[PDB]
């Protein structure tokens, strides 16, 4: 069983044109980025305070 | 005695975990953008037509206190 990755046909009728070239002249995805980012930014860090905490160990 | 105990699966094994791709589309089509747009800059150019005679006029009333005030 095999999957195919980049086998999409973009659909050329007026509706999915203009959507394609809104997109180009307002970034829309770029502003996709910028969001997940965001929501991104105002989540708990990851980070440990070492020395006074340590990383887990096993026996 | 004691009976064997080891690492293994709970039964009924694990719940069903997901891996498929999951980008879900905001939702807006282009003719929106585009007319949201235009309506604002439509907008920015009345506020900006009708502030720009006011101006006009006010400069007006300087320049003529500026001619009456001149000999
Ligand atoms: C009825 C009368 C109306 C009067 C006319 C008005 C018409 C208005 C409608 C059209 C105007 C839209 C133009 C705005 C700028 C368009 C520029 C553009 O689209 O360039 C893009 C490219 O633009 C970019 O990619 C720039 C991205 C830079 C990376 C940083 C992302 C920035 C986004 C964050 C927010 C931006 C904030 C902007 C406002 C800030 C104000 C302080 C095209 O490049 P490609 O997609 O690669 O294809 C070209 C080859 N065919």
């Amino acid at each position: 069983t095999y999957k195919f990755v980049n086998m999409r046909e973009p659909s050329m009728d007026m509706k999915s044109v203009t959507d394609r070239a809104a997109q180009t002249l307002l970034w829309t995805e770029l502003v996709r980025g910028l969001g997940m980012t965001l929501s991104y930014l105002f989540r708990e860090p990851a980070t440990i305070n070492y020395p006074f905490e340590k990383g887990p160990l096993s026996p | 005695a004691s009976k064997v105990k080891q690492d293994m699966p709970p039964p009924g094994g694990y719940g069903p975990i997901d891996y498929k791709r999951n980008l879900p589309r905001r939702g807006l089509s282009g003719y929106s953008m585009f007319a949201v747009g235009i309506g604002t800059l439509l907008f920015g150019y009345w506020s900006m037509m009708k502030w720009n005679r006011e101006r006009r006029r006010l400069q007006i009333e300087d320049f003529e206190a500026r001619i009456a005030l001149m000999p």
